């Protein structure tokens, strides 16, 4: 996935 | 969410809004298009991290699924970077605020090659953003409506849901301000058509940064890499 | 100026450019084909700008300078409205209806017909009505030039006065109404996306000779870079 | 001129 699929999951 | 009122919609939108930033900018030397490229890409990179937090705040936004907050994200984010700083610069006639301490002009933009027809644009937009006297709350609304209105039809009622809130909170905020009727619906088109120029100048610039990228005038995080992808 | 709503509308759809045919394919072909309808399209487009209220009392600069900018704005949103009752088809003349797989055929074309099928579609959601498309078209044509004025602007709230004169007769409420011109207005965001695309595109294809291109249509190009 | 500039004015 990309950077921001991560990105958008950091709560 | 679609329960919102107009005034917790724009109480909701005010509390979200980020922080502005300050650049790198480095006075003891002069600009050179690689340094000036590097200041301005390493500014939106840290804004950009703001701004994902921000989109979750968004009513509506962190209910769609992760794909369509990154879609509607990586096509909006050059859109929400020059609107904000369209706001930050209507009061400085002729220049760009980018950051406190990075404040340009069109001048200065002629360092970057491509560039002064871009900052031209911004700078007009200011102007018409000035002549408009645009107010707070209506900017925090159409910077709303980009996110989720420019990759809507890439892919869907729930974001027009959303989107109809933020047109009845804007003509709310018109009303409240004593504008007549016919004022209302004539303001909310003024405002709605400055959306079809930012689209523009995004586009102009997601074409000048792929440039630089492409000319090795500066690196890119992973971040700005796969946004600029994206298009 | 001093029209009336309803005869803003009977203006502009008086206005109306006729709808032209193609030739009753590779890439050279279709390009040759869709470029050779832009042309002759774009000869009908300057005679109805000159329709358009407002558009003729500007100077003969402004008035290059709106249509430079604006015209394949003006002619996807023709393309949209024409392809609106062809659910999946791009009715770009009444002889070349073009599934959208028969985008394929060029380069890079694909992408700029699932853009231009998504907004049909969106038209056909919302009923676009006849005399909504026109008041819109001649928004582009004002209004995506006029930052790069205040007797246009004076032109484009009429409009405004128009569209939401066209949307109360049709028994829309106050609130139907003001999120019905919302959304009409955003798609042209979308418009002018495509339009941005387009002319990458259009270049692209210049550059490659892929296809003779009529002078009318360099110079409209052009005005891009 | 371009084109568009003649076209503009031709009747
Ligand atoms: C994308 C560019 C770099 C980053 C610039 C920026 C950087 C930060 C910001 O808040 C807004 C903008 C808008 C103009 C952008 C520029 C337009 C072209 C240039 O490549
Ligand atoms: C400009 C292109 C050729 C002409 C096309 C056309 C031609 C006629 C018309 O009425 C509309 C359109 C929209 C899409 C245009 C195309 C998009 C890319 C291509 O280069």
């Amino acid at each position: 996935h990309k950077l921001l699929h991560r990105l958008l999951q950091d709560s | 969410a679609l329960s919102l009122t107009a005034d917790q919609m724009v109480s909701a939108l005010l509390d979200a809004e980020p922080p502005i930033l300050y650049s790198e900018y480095d006075p003891t030397r002069p600009f050179s298009e690689a340094s000036m490229m590097g200041l301005l890409t390493n500014l939106a990179d840290r804004e950009l991290v703001h701004m994902i937090n921000w989109a979750k705040r968004v009513p509506g936004f962190v209910d769609l699924t992760l794909h369509d907050q990154v879609h509607l994200l990586e096509c909006a984010w050059l859109e929400i970077l020059m609107i904000g700083l369209v706001w930050r610069s209507m009061e400085h006639p002729g220049k760009l605020l980018f950051a406190p301490n990075l404040l340009l002009d069109r001048n200065q933009g002629k360092c970057v090659e491509g560039m002064v027809e871009i900052f031209d644009m911004l700078l007009a937009t200011s102007s018409r953003f000035r002549m408009m006297n645009l107010q707070g709350e209506e900017f925090v609304c159409l910077k709303s409506i980009i996110l989720l209105n420019s990759g809507v039809y890439t892919f869907k009622d729930h974001i027009h849901r959303v989107l109809d809130k933020i047109t009845d909170t804007l003509i709310h905020l018109m009303a409240k301000a004593g504008l007549t009727l016919q004022q209302q619906h004539q303001r909310l088109a003024q405002l709605l058509l400055i959306l079809s120029h930012i689209r523009h100048m995004s586009n102009k610039g997601m074409e000048h940064l792929y440039s630089m990228k492409c000319k090795n005038v500066v690196p890119l995080s992973d971040l700005l890499l796969e946004m600029l992808d994206a298009h």
